């Protein structure tokens, strides 16, 4: 009597969830802003 | 010994007493799938 290697049931479908209708982050507009700071006064922006 | 005789307590009445004794002779037959335990469903782990 041989105990074979364990199987797992195959997933029959995919569930994908995301919050709809969120705005674009505009990260490029902030990175391309020509008023660039020095390392002494490095700027932060938070995207959520 | 008082002369040739010794003092002894001899029973004048009795009963029967029961005593239980469990002796283990077996144990749960544990079996491990080493591959399923170590790596679960993950192909990248099964390779390593
Ligand atoms: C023996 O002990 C039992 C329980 O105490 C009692 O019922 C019985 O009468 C006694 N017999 C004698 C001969 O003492």
């Amino acid at each position: 009597v041989y105990d074979l290697s364990g199987f797992t049931v195959k997933p029959v479908a995919t569930v994908h969830r995301r919050i709809p209708d969120l705005p674009d982050c505009d990260i490029d507009k902030w990175l391309n802003n020509f008023n660039v700071p020095s390392p002494l006064n490095w700027e932060r922006k938070i995207f959520s | 010994s008082v002369g040739g005789l010794y003092e002894i307590k001899i029973p004048t009445n009795f009963t029967i007493v029961g005593q239980e004794e469990f002796i283990q002779t077996n144990s749960p037959k544990v079996t491990i799938d080493c591959s399923l335990f170590v790596c679960s469903n993950y192909a990248a782990c099964h390779d390593l």
